[PDB]
RNA sequence: CCCGCUUAAUUCAUUCAGAUCUGUAAUAGAACUGUCAUUCAACCCCAAAAGUGCUGAUAUAACCUUCACCAAUUAGGUUCAAAUAAGUGGUAAUGCGGGACAAAAGACUAUCGACAUUUGAUACACUAUUUAUCAAUGGAUGUCUUAUUUU
DNA sequence: TTGTTGGGGTT
């Protein structure tokens, strides 16, 4: 079948698309046009120019512009004429390459704004062209046809026609939304319990009153007659009556109530705050604890919701089974955990339009067309249940309870009733006050910074033993005229630091921002470790404590003005790339677009006015690609300039006057960098980066001295060093700790998980709490001392793995976005470390046991929800699937097509394209068959999936193993002709093939795998 | 493109090159040999070529040129600087576009001079390289305009018309004074 | 950069000294007290039966005090006319080939013909008038502008 | 390819030349052709009814004979719907006359 | 009566004025080029509605006035006024870009116009609205211009929005040239 | 009681057996629609002999299901409140409506004589659409709409154009009607005579 | 399992701010009023348009079996069908009443253009709709009899 | 009288 490959040329991708139909290189389109012959005479630069252009055109054309010999080809007009004369023809149309950054009037053409690709425009090269085509030919050529040109290894730039940006691109009901998020953080709270004074239950309090504020739900656009308007304020009356008769008070204090110690709880509390000397340490854990281990629980807040809502709502206004309905998905809707939503077709699909009293029907449409009132009447009960949610359930969980997610636990929800968090909040910004944060008065800071910059706004994490603050500074001031918050002004100083940022491996320290580095650091560590004669290894591991708020700015601006790694002047270019998807080279059904193959991203860059040799003023773009495969850039007219002058005033503001804002009490950080701005995450690692290079000489020559090979890596603050030699590790850990004990940093837990034992009193670290294990686990990882391979960590409980999985899901396009949701989960750690360098064969089979393992039960949720609605009732999967037991096969459906896109993935991440085209297909079909044989046998025992679907699963998988061992069988024979000369590597996977016996059964294999 | 320009801040880049210039000569002839420097001081001769540093790199846009006096415009928002050039060679290597007028180019390297008219000292400067970066076509009006070729006249024009322009007047009209201080 | 509204005595008195004394600046722009390269004029456009041009359609423009040669352009991809030669072919072919002054901002370059961009009929004497004028005081503006 | 130079004068120009070719534009007559200037009319070669219906206007080039008399060699007519002005024509006419001008309308 | 003036003369006295000076002019210039890569209409409401709140599915709600209205389209364009001179880059506001579209085809009201080109620009018929805008060139007329020294996001910039426009009379743009070269030649 | 134990125990066992509720088969229908075959306890306490040997709910509940736990065909466990046996032990006023644009479509005039609200049967031919009814009040309550005092004129809309309806059908016709309705009658039983002595 | 009917009691507490009152030694106590703000943290990385080799083998496999719900552990049958089982862990239950057509049937000339489907087409609808008409099609619906409260 | 979803890691 069609795998996918690791070089192309873009010829063969634009040839294979649909609403092209002619593209070639210059070269031929002008030995085809007869311009010039083939014995002509022009130096290699430009015939190599005419070589590697590409062309494109909707239309062949080879016609129109045949060689009429009548006029000579003698010019005399400059190419900034004929260019100009070219934009005049396009008139008023507004989208092409040529016409980015300029402007038209009457008859001239008027630039105004920094194209870089023109630079190869007006070039000498079409100066070239232009000579050989004369204008009248150039003027068009420049508008019927689409044309790239190679300026990088393989990616194309497109300077003259239309841009791709245009080939990426009777009205409905489209039903409200529930405001869900608006239950979840509250801070206020009042003396008597309730909703809020500005709902309108206590607006200034018969019906006028209700009138005057139900102004959007009252005259809305779907009650018919006057008469239903005036039964449903009739209703909204009688709702607002009989919700004034509730005793608040009892009616929490039955199913939902405060502790009963809660007097000790405020007692110790207000004792912590009142002393005035630094109080205790694990009477504040253990409060603390104490506090967090009283939030209710989903059954009784339901139970107080149904309590709530069957005395404030009459009966008839839902029908006597709806409102029934209604309660009982209630509690769905409150169990949900923090980033989903409920729909109102969800209440809908469940009820009966008919059963409600009060309606009313003008024509008498009931009975001759009755599917018409049976929407025109969901386009009311729709309208009912959102005023009901989003105006009862809403506000009572705003005001009346605090809803959060804890530290560890993940994405679930958690209500804390009102006066336990105002507590937590008194003892947090008691606790707090200690030890970064300081209250600060409002003339402390000065005018300027006050009228330039945004405030701040902390949020407060229950954990375990303690709090968690989290800084927003996603707001701006309505007054003073500023339009951005903190993260949109300093964007720019972001560019240039990740322009820096790109250079920190090998230059200023020791330090890593992605996979892709660590990924290169292990090959390398690997192969040295390999080199040598794979000894025994050790490792140690180790983190900073609160690393953004122990850095001063003393250092900071200092080594910022004196180091020479940031330039002075720097400007900012904004342009777009298109790179090609993992899609399949489609083999030539009939509507083959672009989109269907190429990824569109919409990227910025900083580059200097300097002579760096990587020349960045005549690409325009500087791109990393991991293999030869095509891809287009085409540039854009916002540049921008920065100097390092205001990036000094921002790191000197950022750093001084940090102003953050906490339940209406301004607070002002001390010493340290705000946890929580996009330029944080470089600055922290470019300040530790300088400290621990001035520390460690004795790292880079310790290879050659005496010969040991060794590793450190270090992301933002989790340490990490392997070696061979234990005396490294050591003088490594007193180094660490000498640094920390100079400059003024301090270790989280003294938690030196190392792998060895060693007295820690000979270096004055006694107070060190040495952790030894025999397994490196370092951020998420498995390091296997053993044989140095990686693979990740899963949790390994349905409950576990549940908490951080939030579906959302709509009957709009299914097929679409569950199919990816699932492609996603296979590829979201998997394909990072499945590099074949990194892991022997045995460990691939491994790590995509595990993770196919673990994204199953991380699916298996949108499975149940799946099964929850009905697709008999939708033709849109009716008309295709069948219409008894659609939802089965629609099921089996979605999970072959994943399971076969996710398998080509690994069968080309795992080769290179020279090995035969067998050894290819065995993998792919045991990929596949591991994949089904985990998902098989852990459905094989579920309730909704037992009777129809366990079939057809266990079909398919027979037809993997089937063809599996006809592949393994057939490649023996294949050889036999020798017409194969074998590598090394298709060597080492022909006996990974047959040790294991893959010709009979896969059963000397699945031992091998299964043990973690 | 006003923004792009007009954040360079290029008086800066000025301040500091014509304050290392000064500091670089007055230290480097601090001999005294009053025989020596009047012996030195002649009449319309270069006592004094200071190429400015690697990271005054303004960029700018040409209004106008003039071949045979080499004159060349520069300007960038409200200011217009009227400076110097080497020679023809110049605007054979920046591999201008159409025609010398109307384009955006960066400075790669351009220098102070120092030379001795009628009865006093004189501040010149030099562009050394260039290279066209883009073309932009835009009728911009500068209010206010400085030149390095008339002396403190030169310079002194619409000085009250802004503390940037008034302070380099300022500093232009000091290191004259330090100049004919010291050597004279 | 700018238009100058001048005849078609001028221009061939234009064309005349400057194809007549080739010693300026290698700028194609043309010299009338400065560069300029487009230009309006009103005059009397008739049609010039050629021979077999295809790719230009050739005209001319007959005025009180000269006569010249102005050139036209066609889309390439299709040999069809734009609308301001449309119109004219209408108006012109129905009210039976009676001519009428048309008003036409054009675009002259050396060493090639006199490309024209658009014009537009006029239908009242006073544009001639009018025009002149603008002619005398547009002198004037460039005269002055030189000394 | 070939100058075919037609100035424009006035009415008394037309008896003051004795003898050239020149263009007169004015307003027909209503009554072989003939022409109101400005008041004063005058006679002309060209059919009285062979023109068409929707002008109101003429302009001839041709060679002026004596006076009242003019022989057309060229005639343009077109639809003006407005009422033409002939003292800014005057104007341009006579400014056309002087001499700081004349190097602008014709040669030497 | 009024005392008219070309376009290099507005641009001396715009950009040589002091921020925050608004001052009209009379000009016998041509428009040209209307752009359309911008946005060509936003909403309004009757009573200057500041802003009606947006919904998708075309639902629309004001709070200006505290009704249920229909949203209102008002189209502002951007195009180049010239003369013998100069150019100035103009604005136009909706009662003016209506008259253009009305003077150009007459099919569509003084109200229409916002409605045909939301609808043109929706159904997915633009070629039409191009073509419109395209027959619009070198349309002679009389403008009445206004300009305004503001600033913008801190920086100093200078705009012309249109006033007045009228169909023009060549007997007076003669008469006014005729008096300004008769001074001319007095001097 | 340990006694009432033993009694339940063997009254259950001969109420159990489907050897006796076939013939009887009184309970066989509630085992039958039972959940799992599983009836609850409260089933046997709607007898008799029960209640007088019994001299709360839950407290006889527990006590029955004690009573069970002994027995061999029966199952108790999990303190479930339903028991079952471990065996299967398996075996006059009308109207007609003239002038009707001919080719009108059966559901246009369906609908336009629907909109009165109540039900009809109507039968078109070209033009001629005899319409009845099967209330006889029907005729005075929809009169005031169908006799549109508005028009005066016995109007009905379709697919675009007014067609005309009788107030009231001569009673001859009428009578040519009931033996046209009393013939498609006995043209059915007919139809299903022969049908029910084809085979 | 399905269906109908049915769920109460003074406050567990009262941040922040203001104004009072009583006493007070710098604390305490009592009564009262006002009250969400633009509600969404950021960074790095990864994916992101409208088709099966419809699927022949490894009994050393696949299924099936148990009284609330679901999930993790034991035993017995089974060879493309089905058979009754045993532990453990986590979610879930106020009470009242109701549950012999049970099918191989015959008889019903009982009902029936207003029966009842199942296919088509046409209409109004659609984001997961419970319809109308016509056409063809023939049976459809309620009772008695193999029937006795220890039900 | 203008300028849309929610995984993995770290804090
Ligand atoms: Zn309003």
């Amino acid at each position: 079948k069609q795998m996918l490959t690791r070089k192309e040329d873009l010829l063969t991708v634009l040839k294979q698309i649909s609403a092209l139909k002619y593209v070639s290189n210059l070269y031929e389109f002008l030995l085809a046009t007869e311009k010039i012959v083939q014995t002509s005479e022009l130096d290699t630069q430009f015939q190599e120019f005419l070589t590697t252009t590409i062309i494109a055109s909707e239309q062949n054309l080879v016609e129109n512009y045949k060689q009429k010999y009548n006029q000579p080809n003698f010019s005399q007009l400059t190419i900034k004429q004929v260019i100009d004369d070219s934009i005049i023809l396009l008139g008023n149309k507004q989208n092409y390459v040529q016409q980015i950054g300029t402007t038209t009037i009457g008859f001239y053409v008027e630039y105004e704004n920094i194209n870089l690709s023109r630079q190869t425009l007006y070039s000498s090269n079409f100066r070239n062209l232009l000579n050989i085509f004369g204008e009248e030919d150039f003027k068009y050529f420049l508008i019927d046809f689409l044309v790239f040109t190679k300026v990088e290894q393989n990616g194309y730039l497109q300077v003259a026609g239309v841009c791709l940006n245009q080939y990426f691109s009777e009205n409905q009901y489209i039903y409200p939304e529930i405001q869900r998020s608006q239950i979840f953080y509250c801070n206020h709270m009042g003396r008597e319990p309730g909703v809020f004074k500005s709902s309108f239950f206590n607006y200034s309090e018969p019906q006028t009153i209700i009138k005057k504020t139900l102004l959007k739900e009252y005259q809305s656009k779907n009650f018919s007659c006057q008469e239903e308007r005036d039964l449903f304020l009739e209703f909204t009356e009688k709702i607002v009556q009989n919700f004034h008769n509730i005793n608040f008070n009892y009616l929490l204090k039955k199913f939902c109530k405060l502790p009963e110690n809660y007097q000790s709880l405020k007692s110790q509390v207000k004792q912590i705050v009142q002393s005035e000397n630094k109080a205790n340490q694990q009477s504040c854990e253990n409060l603390f604890n104490s506090l967090y281990d009283t939030e209710i629980s989903y059954k009784q807040i339901t139970n107080f919701l149904r309590q709530i809502i069957q005395n404030c709502v009459p009966n008839q206004l839902l029908g006597k089974k709806n409102f029934k309905v209604f309660l009982e998905k209630l509690y769905e809707f409150v169990q949900m955990k923090r980033f989903e939503n409920q729909k109102v077709l969800d209440y809908i699909c469940f009820m009966d339009v008919f059963d409600v009293e009060w309606f009313v029907d003008l024509k008498n449409q009931k009975f001759t067309q009755k599917r018409k009132y049976i929407s025109d009447k969901r386009k009311i009960l729709g309208d009912l249940i959102v005023f009901i949610i989003n105006k009862i359930v809403i506000p009572v969980l705003r005001y009346n309870f605090y809803i959060t997610e804890k530290h560890k636990e993940g994405s679930q929800i958690f209500y804390y009733r009102k006066p336990i968090w105002k507590l937590v909040s008194k003892l947090t910004i008691v606790k707090l006050e200690e030890e970064n944060l300081e209250k600060v008065e409002e003339k402390l800071i000065p005018e300027d910074s006050f009228q330039k910059y945004p405030q701040g706004k902390l949020r407060i994490i229950p954990k375990k033993g303690s709090f968690r603050p989290i800084m927003t500074f996603l707001r701006k001031d309505k007054q003073k005229n500023i339009k951005l918050n903190l993260n949109q002004i300093l964007m720019d100083s972001q560019l240039v630091f990740r322009n820096l940022k790109d250079m920190l491996g090998q230059k200023i320290g020791y330090s890593v921002f992605d996979n892709k580095q660590i990924s290169e650091k292990f090959a390398q560590f690997i192969e040295k470790w390999k080199n040598k004669g794979r000894p025994q290894l050790y490792y140690v591991t180790l983190d900073i404590k609160k690393c953004y708020d122990s850095i001063d700015q003393m250092k900071l601006l200092n080594f910022f003005n004196q180091s020479d790694l940031i330039q002075d002047t720097y400007f900012i270019n904004k342009y777009l790339l298109f790179q090609r998807n993992k899609r399949p080279l489609l083999q030539i059904m009939d509507n083959i677009n672009f989109p269907y193959y190429f990824n569109l991203k919409e990227r910025q860059i900083a580059y200097s006015l300097y002579d760096d040799d990587d020349q960045i003023l005549q690409k325009g773009f500087k791109e990393i690609q991991s293999d030869d495969r095509p891809f287009i850039v085409i540039n854009q007219d916002k540049p921008r300039c920065i100097t390092k002058d205001i990036i000094h005033n921002h790191l000197k503001h950022i750093s001084q006057y940090n102003v953050i804002s906490f339940n209406k009490v301004k607070f002002r950080q001390k010493r340290g960098i705000p946890q929580g701005l996009n330029i944080s995450g470089v600055l922290c690692s470019f300040y530790f980066g300088k400290l621990e290079e001035e520390y460690t000489q004795f790292l880079k020559n310790a290879e050659q001295v005496n010969g040991s090979i060794n590793l450190l890596m270090r992301l933002t603050d989790d340490y990490l060093f392997i070696s061979d030699s234990q005396q490294n590790a050591l003088n490594l850990i007193v180094q660490l700790q000498n640094c920390a004990n100079n400059n003024g940093f301090m270790f989280n837990d003294q938690k030196i998980t190392t792998n060895f034992q060693f007295p820690q009193e000979d270096y004055n670290l006694e107070h060190f709490k040495i952790s030894v294990q025999n397994e490196c686990q370092w951020i998420g990882k498995s390091i296997d001392m053993n044989t140095l391979e990686i693979k990740s960590i899963q949790k390994q409980t349905q409950q576990e793995i549940n908490q951080t999985i939030n579906v959302a899901i709509s009957i709009k396009n299914l097929k679409s976005q569950l199919k990816n949701k699932l492609r996603s989960l296979f590829l979201n750690q998997l394909i990072d470390y499945f590099n074949p360098n990194i892991n022997s064969f045995e460990g691939l089979c491994r790590q995509l046991y595990h993770h196919s393992k673990a994204t199953v039960m991380k699916f298996y949720p949108f499975m149940t929800k799946l099964f929850q609605i009905d697709l008999k009732k939708s033709k849109q999967y009716s008309v295709q699937y069948g219409k008894e037991n659609t939802n089965e096969n629609f099921l089996k459906d979605i999970l072959y097509y994943t399971v076969e896109d996710v398998c080509k993935i690994l069968c080309y991440l795992q080769f290179e394209d020279e090995i035969n085209s067998n050894i290819k297909e065995i993998f792919k079909n045991l990929y596949s068959w591991i994949m089904w044989d985990i998902i098989v046998s852990y459905l094989k025992k579920k309730k909704q999936f037992k009777g129809y679907l366990n079939k057809l699963l266990q079909k398919i998988r027979k037809s993997r193993f089937f063809y599996l061992k006809e592949g393994c069988k057939s490649l023996q024979l294949i050889l036999s002709q020798q017409k194969y000369q074998l590598n090394k590597k298709e060597l080492e996977a022909i006996e990974f093939i047959d040790l294991n016996n893959l010709i009979q059964d896969i059963k000397t294999l699945i031992p091998k795998i299964s043990a973690k | 493109m006003k923004l792009l320009l007009q954040n360079q801040n290029i008086f800066q880049k000025l301040k500091n090159t014509l304050n290392g210039c000064i500091k670089k000569f007055y230290d480097t002839y601090q001999d005294l040999e009053q025989m020596q420097k009047f012996e030195m001081i002649v009449e319309d001769k270069l006592l004094f070529r200071y190429s400015c540093s690697q990271s005054e790199m303004f960029s700018a846009q040409i209004q106008a040129h003039y071949l045979e006096k080499r004159v060349l415009q520069l300007t960038d928002g409200n200011v217009k600087y009227i400076v110097n050039f080497r020679d023809k060679g110049v605007l054979d290597k920046a591999n201008f576009f159409d025609t010398p007028n109307n384009s955006l180019v960066i400075i790669r390297q351009w220098s102070y001079e120092i030379y001795y008219t009628k009865n006093t000292f004189q501040i010149n400067l030099v562009i050394d390289e260039m290279r066209c970066i883009d073309i932009i076509t835009t009728i911009f009006y500068c209010k206010l305009e400085l030149d390095f070729t008339q002396g403190i006249k030169g310079i002194s024009k619409s000085s009250s018309f802004s503390n940037q322009i008034y302070e380099y007047s300022a500093q232009y009209y000091k290191a004259i004074q330090l100049l004919k201080k010291l050597l004279i | 950069q700018i238009t100058v509204p001048l005849n078609c005595f001028m221009i061939n008195q234009i064309v005349k000294a400057a194809k007549e004394n080739p010693q300026a600046h290698s700028g194609n722009h043309y010299e009338w007290y400065g560069a300029f390269e487009n230009a309006i004029i009103t005059a009397k456009f008739e049609f010039l039966q050629s021979i077999n041009d295809s790719p230009k359609i050739m005209g001319k423009l007959s005025d009180s005090t000269g006569c010249i040669e102005v050139v036209i352009q066609k889309s390439k991809m299709s040999d069809e006319l734009p609308e301001f030669v449309q119109a004219y072919e209408i108006e012109l072919q129905n009210n039976g080939n009676r001519h009428k002054y048309v008003r036409a901002m054009l675009k002259m370059r050396k060493n090639a013909q006199i490309q024209l961009l658009y014009f537009s009929i006029v239908n009242d004497a006073n544009e001639i008038s009018r025009h002149g004028l603008d002619l005398c005081l547009r002198y004037l503006q460039r005269k002055h502008g030189i000394e | 390819q070939e100058q075919v130079m037609y100035p424009r004068i006035l009415f008394e120009q037309m008896a003051q030349f004795r003898g050239k070719k020149v263009t007169v534009v004015g307003n027909v007559c209503n009554e072989s052709l003939v022409i109101e200037f400005g008041q004063h009319v005058v006679i002309d070669n060209y059919r009285r009814v062979d023109l068409n219906n929707t002008t109101k206007f003429v302009e001839i080039r041709g060679v002026v004979l004596n006076q009242n008399i003019v022989s057309c060699e060229e005639l343009t007519e077109f639809e003006q719907k407005d009422p033409f002005d002939f003292d800014t024509y005057s104007k341009l006419i006579h400014l056309s006359q002087s001499d700081k001008l004349s190097s602008l309308f014709t040669d030497q | 009566q009024r005392i008219y003036s070309s376009i290099e003369e507005i641009i001396q006295q715009a950009q040589a004025s002091e921020i925050g000076q608004k001052k009209e002019f009379y000009v016998y210039g041509n428009l040209v080029s209307i752009q359309m890569k911008n946005k060509l209409y936003y909403y309004r409401c009757t009573c200057q509605g500041k802003s009606v709140l947006k919904y998708h599915g075309d639902s629309f709600f004001c709070e200006s006035c505290q009704q249920f209205i229909n949203p209102q389209v008002h189209l502002m364009l951007r195009a180049f006024v010239q003369d013998s001179t100069g150019t100035i880059p103009v604005m136009i506001f909706d009662q003016q870009s209506s008259q253009l579209i009305n003077q150009i085809d007459p099919s569509i009201h003084v109200q229409e116009a916002g409605q045909y080109v939301k609808n043109c620009i929706e159904n997915g018929q633009e070629e039409i609205i191009r073509q419109l805008f395209s027959k619009l060139d070198f349309a002679r007329f009389i403008f009445e211009i206004q300009f305004e020294n503001k600033e913008f996001n801190n920086e100093q910039e200078i705009a012309y929005k249109v006033l007045k426009i009228e169909k023009e009379n060549i007997k007076e743009e003669s008469k006014y040239l005729l008096k300004k070269l008769e001074h001319l030649i007095n001097n | 009681e340990l006694d009432i134990k033993e009694s339940l125990k063997l009254q259950m066992e001969y109420y159990f057996c489907d050897t006796n509720l076939t013939h009887d088969s009184y309970l066989r229908g509630i085992i039958s629609k039972s959940p799992k075959n599983c009836v609850d306890i409260k089933v046997f306490l709607k007898f008799n002999k029960i209640q007088q040997i019994l001299k709360s709910k839950k407290d006889l509940i527990h006590l029955i299901r004690d009573s069970l736990k002994e027995s061999k065909i029966l199952k108790v466990k999990m303190d479930s409140l339903k028991v079952k046996r471990r065996f299967p032990f398996n075996l006059n006023c009308l109207i007609k409506i003239i002038n009707i644009p001919q080719g009108t479509l059966k559901a246009e005039v369906v609908l336009a004589v629907r909109h009165l609200g109540y039900e009809f049967y109507c039968d078109y031919i070209d033009g001629q659409a005899m319409i009845r009814f099967q209330n006889s009040d029907e005729q005075r309550l929809a009169i005031q709409k169908l006799l549109n005092h508005n028009n005066n004129k016995l109007q009905i809309e379709i697919r675009g154009q007014i067609c005309d309806v009788i107030s009231t059908i001569p009673e001859d016709e009428e009578k040519n009607y009931w033996n046209y309705i009393k013939f498609k009658k006995n043209e059915f039983r007919k139809f299903f005579f022969m049908k029910k002595q084809q085979k």
